[PDB]
């Protein structure tokens, strides 16, 4: 007959559409509680941390976050720019490049990314 | 069938029924082999993509790695 | 917690810190305007976000800039009354 | 130096280089001159096989599909060919021809067989350059050890070829404008 | 510390954002990420086409449609719901027999063409693409696999020099570069599927059409035209002839690039830095955008031409599938538009480096240095096209309402009738310069009236001001005069405060926001236009001119048939469209609050339902509140589901009326 | 010269000395190549087509013990129901090999066989895959079955290996040419 197929609908159609849908909703309230809930979006997650010291720790990836990493050699650049600057400095000035660059590099946010503390 | 619409029922447009019945349970039973392996494989998936890349894997994991040849040339053919 | 930077153009209005209702802003003393004082954030964790400092700041853009980010908020920049997450 | 000190510009009177390049091409190209000679080296064998293969078969035809196997010079390829569907292309639905069918598609499938493993495996994967241009290592036991023999066999085989792909081009012009035998005359 | 209840929001906000990920530090990452979800998308578009495929062979009558195409209807899937009456007979059943829903999508006509005949090639044809669907996560969980083995044999890897860090930027080589890409995109995945396409139909489909003939020979290859008489379709001869010329074309083309040696074609770069481009190649948001921005001319000129050019049997025969095959392809590529939009917008706030104030280099530069000329004159045109085809429609409104329909203004559409008479004019010389003449274009051109030139203007309106809001945002995403520093804040934020005048919906995503209820609208325009015309092209020539018209003649009188469907008199098949109608009335205007009422409010009402909560005698010794604190949705989040709402309202409350109008 | 040259960057690269490379002892104008080095074979050092030059060799090697095993179970099982051999149970009177498989596929112990090949085919696919992932210590194309008559001489080893291969081999190109000869000319049999 145009039917016997139902014998196949009467088990999925409540089951996926009821019984893995409960069965899903209850999976995801109980991951929500997990210390690993969202760990790409939500901050300061074990998680996260543990990818980026992975990260960190491959050769490659070392230097990656530094905003400066490229000078082959930083001691070239920075006797180069001393040297223009000595060429530059005005009248009986104080002030050196290192230092300079030095509280230049320092700056006072306490509260960047200080949710690096609960995980 | 209770049709619907002006021009069903002005130009008596039918929904033939097959009276056999399409594809046997055995045919939906091999297509749901494949739907299985396709779940399966789709999940492990899931995991994998939500897990990401582990950089750390060269101090733990077995192997050395490989590049392939043409991954070499196509590195240094440009980007 | 939001963040809440203090730029240059301050020119020790002091209403910026004024019109904050907990308390986040705070005059320092300087030397880069005539006023001899610019504004500071030391404890953006308690700005809920109000901007309030941003209406009130009269330079030509806003001396105090404050960067909303909701993906961090905290029980304190959301200003939660009924519930305590300490 | 002239298209990269390729053998075969040098000039037959000695003391002396035809450098023949009138046109300029082997300064205008100097990053295809190995190609040119690859294709030059190919060419000048085929000739040879090709004038070879176009003087013999008026003696003796070996014996088979008499569809082919048949008739002059000229009308040898196209015969040997037959009404394909469109052009090198097997008639799947009656192979075992009966009616359309190809010939020779045996000698092209194994010419480009031969032709991926040997001129497309010896550019593309892990190379060719301007002293390893012919060279496919075919026979070079047989090389003397010398470095000018080695040379003047190089110029002979190239000179040959130029000969060759001459020779094959008037001498298919002259059939296919007479017909008749060897000589190719009217 | 922990979160509240607007995590989950905040969380599926940009839950596909991967350059947003925490664990994501490269562009290795990054793109390996995007390569992966690319595979396991293929992977459920295979799924789909081998359930409608499955669907077709089971549940479906695709033996029977295929004898008697005019007159039948096909099948979409049984109905199993336990919900319907026990007793009696639904509507949707002939009596004892199980219950159908009739397809409108218009796989039967696709794979009649493309030749199928019997169930069982339905059948392995589910097969295959459920086999292709497992190749496509193999082959996603073989490329993770390499990338992952590149990065371990970075463990057996130096330079043995400072240089050796220069391998970052080339791990991801294999995704990134351009030149390979375009290659081998251009020429195998367009050419030669065009090519392979074209070998399908002279091998199966034209054979299972006719006589049986020759061996497939060039003769299969014809240049007639449109419209073969007894199908009311393209020729599948000229469909494979067209196919082998668009594959020989673009196999031709695809040899451009520099692919896969160093001595062979010109590399994308140094041909952008010699012409008026020169753009940021790297962002992923720019190739997206200008992608998507591609996807939107095929798609369109898909519903265009799946229309005035039928290629499928007896799919013009259909007065369901040709409208909605329209329609749902207008959607498409509406959604595609303003995606290219949107996209650009984030590559300008992500992915742009700019020069300092001056440097009229890049062209993105050229573009910012007079934004404001170009957004101006955007205004203009919008506001002209606006002001002129109200006004016009309110006199001719006026007017026939005033008993004068002698009185409109009817600008005979002068230029549209032009391009018509010069493309019959090229296609008429094409038809007497044949043996075989006498064919047919079906609708590739209409007859143009004064309310097709209104309709027009309309439409031109509508685009022009949805290309107004998207560029104005794309181009204040990075600073506006209002907001001075839109770049150091995100793609989508709340506002900037209700101080310097107040600041509601100043972000770029708040600009796409109110560009995507413009470009619903146009989009309704383009499908009632297209729809009006289709259920009584006279009706529309005539009385299209005075909006009146629209609303009478096409949406109160072309509802009847809906409305009846479920009634207290009985139900027709239809009772589904009518409550779905129903349904997504209340989903558009479920989303007016989210649109109108704003957070602050809710906040308020949410402590005051979380103070009931903590006083509730039993609640209070269990749940505190501190774990999931329930709070109102924000700001953005809030817009994006009011957006929702009516979105989906907006489309889903069409597709009943066009069911109930045309069948 | 194993190395395709000496260098730094591939733009002042000094290419090996032309005598001094590798090259293939098969295909003698080509440079040997050095994936291949390890695995059982690697003597004759043929791949031009460059096909390891893109793919692992675990697979390829997987996919050639996979066509010489299933060939040389299928000119053995060609030859011997040519010659004439029907398994002993009734209902197996094929009368041709040519027309087994259509007519044992109607009978329907042909769908049995396939299930059968298919589970053990989709174990493969779990084997193949970790074997490759280098999470199981498994080799290409090693089952694990017999490996108690594997000669344990480091050696002879390798040479049962290879030998494997050559049968392997030879069998593909066996068969092909009995199954091509069966259709040209039904006269079927091992002589033909
Ligand atoms: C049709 C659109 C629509 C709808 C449905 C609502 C609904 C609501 N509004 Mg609202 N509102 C709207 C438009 C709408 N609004 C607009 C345009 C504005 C202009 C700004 C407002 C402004 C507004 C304000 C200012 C306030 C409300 C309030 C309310 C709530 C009070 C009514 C209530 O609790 O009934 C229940 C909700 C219903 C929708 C009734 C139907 C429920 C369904 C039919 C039964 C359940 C379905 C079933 C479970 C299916 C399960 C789901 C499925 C996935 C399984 C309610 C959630 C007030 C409120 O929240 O105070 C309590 C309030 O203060 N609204
Ligand atoms: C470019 C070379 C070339 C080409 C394209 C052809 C093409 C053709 N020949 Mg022909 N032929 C050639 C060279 C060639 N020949 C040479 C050199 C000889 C002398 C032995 C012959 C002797 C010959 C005869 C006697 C006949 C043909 C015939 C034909 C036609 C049918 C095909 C056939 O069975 O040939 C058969 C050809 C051969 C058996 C000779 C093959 C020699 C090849 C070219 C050498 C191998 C090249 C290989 C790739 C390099 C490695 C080996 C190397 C170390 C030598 C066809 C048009 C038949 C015909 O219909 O004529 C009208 C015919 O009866 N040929
Ligand atoms: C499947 C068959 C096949 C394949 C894949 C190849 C492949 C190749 N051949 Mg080739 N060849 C074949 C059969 C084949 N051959 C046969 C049967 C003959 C006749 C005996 C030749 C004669 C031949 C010569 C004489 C040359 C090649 C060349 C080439 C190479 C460059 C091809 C190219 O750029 O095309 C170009 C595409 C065209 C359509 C050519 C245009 C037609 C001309 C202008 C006439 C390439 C490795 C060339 C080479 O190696 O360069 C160094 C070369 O010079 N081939
Ligand atoms: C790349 C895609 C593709 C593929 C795989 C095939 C496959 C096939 N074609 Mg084909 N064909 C194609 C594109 C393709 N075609 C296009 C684009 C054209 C137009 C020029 C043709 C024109 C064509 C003709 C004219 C014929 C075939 C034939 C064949 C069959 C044997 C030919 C062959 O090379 O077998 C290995 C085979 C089923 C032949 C056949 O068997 O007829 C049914 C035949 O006569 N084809
Ligand atoms: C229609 C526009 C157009 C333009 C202006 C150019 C221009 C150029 N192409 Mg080009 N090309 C085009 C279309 C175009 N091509 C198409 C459609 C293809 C596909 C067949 C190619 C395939 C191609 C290759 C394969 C190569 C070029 C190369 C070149 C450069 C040398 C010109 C030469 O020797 O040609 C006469 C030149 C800048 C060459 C070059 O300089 O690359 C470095 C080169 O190798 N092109
Ligand atoms: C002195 C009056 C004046 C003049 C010369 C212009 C001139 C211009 N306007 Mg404009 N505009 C005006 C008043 C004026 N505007 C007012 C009052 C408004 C507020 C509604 C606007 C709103 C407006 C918009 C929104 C846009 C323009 C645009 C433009 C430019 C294109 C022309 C256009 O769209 O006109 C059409 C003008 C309108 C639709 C506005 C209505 C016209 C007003 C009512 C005229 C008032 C004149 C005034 C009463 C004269 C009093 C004289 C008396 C005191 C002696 C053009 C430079 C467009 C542009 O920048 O493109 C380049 C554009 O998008 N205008
Ligand atoms: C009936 C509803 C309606 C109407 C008539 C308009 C009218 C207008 N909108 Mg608008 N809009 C609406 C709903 C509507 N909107 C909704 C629901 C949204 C979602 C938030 C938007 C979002 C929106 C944006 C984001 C933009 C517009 C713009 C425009 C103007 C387009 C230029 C034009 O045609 O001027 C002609 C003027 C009229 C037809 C008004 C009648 C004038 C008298 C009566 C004659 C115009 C004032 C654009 C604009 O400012 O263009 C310059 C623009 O940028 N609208
Ligand atoms: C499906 C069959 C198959 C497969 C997968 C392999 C796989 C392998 N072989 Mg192998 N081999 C085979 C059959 C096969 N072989 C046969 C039949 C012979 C006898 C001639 C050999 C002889 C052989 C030698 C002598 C050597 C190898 C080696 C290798 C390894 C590296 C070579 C490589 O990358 O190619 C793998 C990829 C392929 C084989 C794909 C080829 C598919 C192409 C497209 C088909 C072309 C042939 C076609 C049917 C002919 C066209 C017909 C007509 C047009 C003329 C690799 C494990 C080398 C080794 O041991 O390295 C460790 C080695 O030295 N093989
Ligand atoms: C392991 C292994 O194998 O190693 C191999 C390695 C390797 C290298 C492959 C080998 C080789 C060498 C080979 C095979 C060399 C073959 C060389 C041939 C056939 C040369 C033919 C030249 C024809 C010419 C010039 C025709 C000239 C014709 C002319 C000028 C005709 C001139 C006419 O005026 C005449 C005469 C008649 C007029 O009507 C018109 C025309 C036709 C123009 C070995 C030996 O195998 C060993
Ligand atoms: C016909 C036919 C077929 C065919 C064919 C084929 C293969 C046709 C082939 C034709 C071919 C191969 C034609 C070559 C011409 C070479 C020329 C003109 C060289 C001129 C060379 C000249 C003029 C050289 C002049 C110089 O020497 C001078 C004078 C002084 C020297 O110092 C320098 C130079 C070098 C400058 C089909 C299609 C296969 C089947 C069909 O059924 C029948
Ligand atoms: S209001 Fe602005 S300018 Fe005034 S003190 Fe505060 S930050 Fe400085
Ligand atoms: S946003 Fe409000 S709470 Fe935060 S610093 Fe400014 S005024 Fe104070």
């Amino acid at each position: 007959k145009y039917g016997d197929q139902r014998k196949f609908a009467a088990v999925l159609v409540p089951l996926t559409t009821l019984v893995f849908p409960a069965v899903a909703m209850g999976m995801f309230v109980l991951y929500s509680f997990q210390e690993d809930a969202f760990w790409r979006i939500v901050p300061g997650t074990k998680r996260a941390r543990e990818l980026d010291e992975a990260w960190r720790e491959h050769p490659l990836f070392a230097n990656s976050k530094d905003p400066l990493d490229g000078l082959i050699n930083p001691d070239d650049y920075e006797k180069g720019l001393e040297e223009a600057w000595e060429r530059a400095k005005p009248a009986g000035s104080t002030v050196t490049v290192k230092d300079k660059l030095k509280q230049l590099s320092k700056q006072n946010n306490p509260h960047w990314e200080s949710w690096r503390a609960m995980s | 069938r209770v049709p619907g619409g002006k021009r069903t029922q002005e130009l008596g447009l039918v929904i033939p029924m097959a009276d056999e019945d399409g594809l046997t349970d055995g045919q939906v039973a091999g297509l749901f082999v494949i739907a299985l392996v396709v779940f399966i494989s789709a999940m492990d998936l899931a995991k994998t993509m939500y897990n990401g890349i582990n950089p750390a894997k060269f101090k733990t994991s077995k192997g050395k790695g490989y590049i392939s040849p043409l991954v070499k040339r196509y590195i240094e053919n440009g980007f | 917690s939001h963040a809440v930077k203090i730029y240059d153009t301050c020119i020790g209005c002091t209403l910026c810190v004024r019109a904050c209702p907990t308390d986040v802003l705070e005059m320092v003393p300087a030397s880069i305007n005539a006023a001899k004082q610019v504004a500071s954030s030391p404890r953006v964790e308690d700005c809920v976000g109000c901007k309030r400092c941003e209406t009130a700041c009269p330079t030509d853009f806003l001396s105090i800039r404050v960067y909303l980010q909701d993906n961090e908020e905290t029980q304190y920049s959301l200003g939660l009354d009924l519930v305590d997450w300490s | 130096e002239f298209a990269g000190g390729l053998i075969g510009g040098q000039s037959a009177f000695a003391s002396q280089e035809y450098n023949f390049d009138p046109l300029g091409l082997a300064e205008k190209f100097p990053e295809q001159l190995p190609f040119f000679r690859e294709a030059e080296l190919k060419h000048g064998r085929i000739a040879m096989l090709a004038w070879v293969g176009l003087v013999v078969p008026e003696f003796v035809r070996i014996p088979g599909p008499e569809k082919c196997w048949q008739a002059s010079a000229v009308d040898a390829h196209s015969a040997c060919v037959x009404x394909x569907x469109x052009x090198x292309x097997x008639x799947x639905x009656x192979x075992x021809x009966x009616x359309x069918x190809g010939a020779l598609t045996q000698v092209f499938i194994f010419c480009g067989t031969l032709e991926i493993c040997g001129t497309w495996a010896k550019m593309n994967p892990m190379g060719l350059t301007m002293e390893n241009a012919g060279d496919y290592r075919l026979g070079v036991n047989f090389l003397p050890d010398e470095p000018e023999k080695v040379k003047e066999m190089k110029l002979k085989e190239l000179k040959n070829g130029r000969l060759a792909m001459l020779a094959f081009g008037g001498a298919i012009t002259q059939a296919t404008l007479t017909g008749s035998g060897f000589p190719w005359l009217y | 510390g922990r979160c509240a209840s607007s995590r989950y929001l905040q969380v599926l906000g940009s839950i596909h954002d991967i350059e947003c990920g925490f664990g994501i530090d490269n562009t290795l990452s990054l793109n390996l990420q995007i390569f992966t979800a690319h595979w396991g998308h293929l992977t459920i578009i295979l799924i789909w086409v081998s359930s409608n495929l499955y669907h077709i062979a089971s549940n479906a009558n695709y033996s029977l449609w295929v004898k008697n195409p005019i007159p039948s209807m096909p099948i979409a899937h049984n109905i199993w719901d336990p919900h319907f009456t026990n007793s009696t007979s639904t509507p949707y059943s002939h009596t004892i027999i199980t219950t159908i829903l009739i397809a409108y999508s218009g796989i039967y006509n696709q794979l009649y063409t493309s030749g199928f005949n019997t169930i069982n090639q339905i059948y392995k044809t589910t097969f295959t693409f459920s086999c292709l669907a497992v190749i496509s996560i193999l082959l996603a969980k073989i490329h993770i696999n390499t990338h992952s083995e590149l990065l371990h044999k970075l463990a057996s890897h130096t330079s043995q020099i400072p240089s050796f860090f220069q391998l970052l930027y080339f791990l991801d080589v294999a995704i990134s570069s351009v030149n390979i890409r375009f290659n081998f995109h251009t020429g195998i995945l367009v050419g030669l599927f065009s090519i392979g396409y074209t070998g399908h139909l002279l091998d199966i489909t034209i054979p299972a059409s006719r006589a049986p003939l020759i061996h497939t020979s060039p003769s299969y290859l014809t240049f007639f035209g449109g419209l073969k008489s007894n199908t009311s379709s393209l020729y599948l001869t000229d469909i494979a002839h067209h196919h082998l010329a668009i594959g020989i074309i673009s196999i031709l083309t695809g040899h451009l690039y520099s692919s896969f040696r160093a001595a062979l074609g010109t590399y994308i770069r140094d041909i952008l830095y010699t012409s008026h481009l020169t753009h940021s190649i790297k962002s992923l948001h720019l190739a997206l955008s200008l992608i998507l921005a591609s996807c939107t001319p095929l798609t369109s000129t898909t519903a265009q031409h799946i229309y005035s050019l039928t290629p499928y049997f007896y799919l013009s025969y259909d007065h369901i599938y040709s409208t909605a095959l329209y329609v749902h392809h207008s959607y498409i590529t509406s959604f595609l538009a303003i995606a290219s939009h949107a996209h650009t917008a984030i590559t300008l706030v992500r992915d742009w480096v700019a020069p300092l104030e001056q440097e009229s280099s890049s062209k993105q530069i050229r573009i910012h240095t007079h934004k404001a000329a170009i957004i101006s004159h955007l205004s203009w045109v919008s506001l002209w096209l606006g002001f002129h085809t109200l006004a016009v429609y309110s006199h001719n409104d006026t007017c026939i309402a005033f008993n004068s329909p002698s009185k409109q203004i009817l600008i005979e559409a002068s230029n549209g009738q032009l391009i018509q008479q010069a493309s019959g004019k090229a296609l008429y010389g094409t038809i007497n310069s044949i043996n075989n003449y006498n064919k047919s274009f079906d609708s590739f051109i209409h007859p143009i009236s004064p309310g097709d030139l209104y309709v027009h203007h309309a439409i031109a309106l509508g685009l022009h001001i949805t290309v107004l809001i998207l560029l104005k945002g794309g181009l204040e995403a990075r600073g506006s005069k209002l907001m001075p520093d839109k770049m150091e804040h995100s793609f989508g934020f709340s506002c900037d405060g209700p101080g310097r005048g107040g600041t509601c919906d100043i972000s770029a995503w708040d600009s796409f926001y109110l560009a995507t209820f413009w470009m619903l609208n146009s989009n309704a325009w383009i499908s009632f236009y297209f729809h009006y015309k289709h259920l009584t092209p006279r009706q529309f020539s005539e009385s299209s001119t005075y909006l009146e018209s629209w609303f009478r003649d096409y949406l109160w009188f072309n509802s009847t048939p809906l409305i009846h469907g479920y009634s207290t008199l009985g139900a027709n098949d239809l009772s589904v469209q009518s409550w779905s109608f129903l349904l997504t009335h209340l989903a558009w205007a479920s989303g007016f609050m989210f649109l109108i009422s704003w957070r602050g409010y809710w906040q308020e009402l949410i402590d005051i339902i979380l103070y009931i909560h903590l006083k509730t005698p039993i609640l209070i010794n269990l749940w505190n509140g501190d774990i999931y604190t329930p709070l109102a949705l924000s700001i953005v989040q809030a817009r994006f589901i009011g957006l929702v709402h009516f979105s989906t309202g907006l489309i889903l409350t069409y597709p009943p009326f066009i069911i109930g109008a045309t069948s | 010269x194993x190395x395709x040259x000496x260098x730094x960057x591939x733009x002042x690269x000094x290419x090996x000395x032309x005598x001094x490379v590798k090259m293939s002892p098969s295909v003698p104008y080509l440079p040997y190549p050095e994936r291949l080095e390890g695995w059982v074979g690697g003597e004759k050092g043929f791949d031009p087509l460059r096909t390891s030059d893109i793919i692992d060799v675990y697979w390829l090697r997987e996919a050639e013990l996979k066509h010489g095993r299933i060939c040389m179970l299928a000119t053995l099982g060609w030859i011997s129901v040519d010659a004439g051999w029907r398994f002993e149970a009734e209902m197996f009177q094929g009368v041709s090999v040519i027309n087994a498989h259509n007519k044992m596929v109607e009978m329907g112990v042909m769908q049995q066989m396939l299930s059968i090949v298919g589970v053990c085919e989709i174990f493969s696919l779990y084997l193949i895959k970790e074997g490759l992932l280098g999470k199981i210590q498994r080799k290409a194309g090693d089952y694990f079955i017999g490996k108690n008559f594997l000669p344990k001489e480091e050696d002879k080893a390798k040479d049962m290996q290879l030998k494997e291969l050559e049968n392997g081999r030879l069998a593909m190109l066996a068969f092909s040419g009995i199954c091509t000869q069966a259709n040209l000319f039904p006269e079927s049999h091992f002589p033909y």
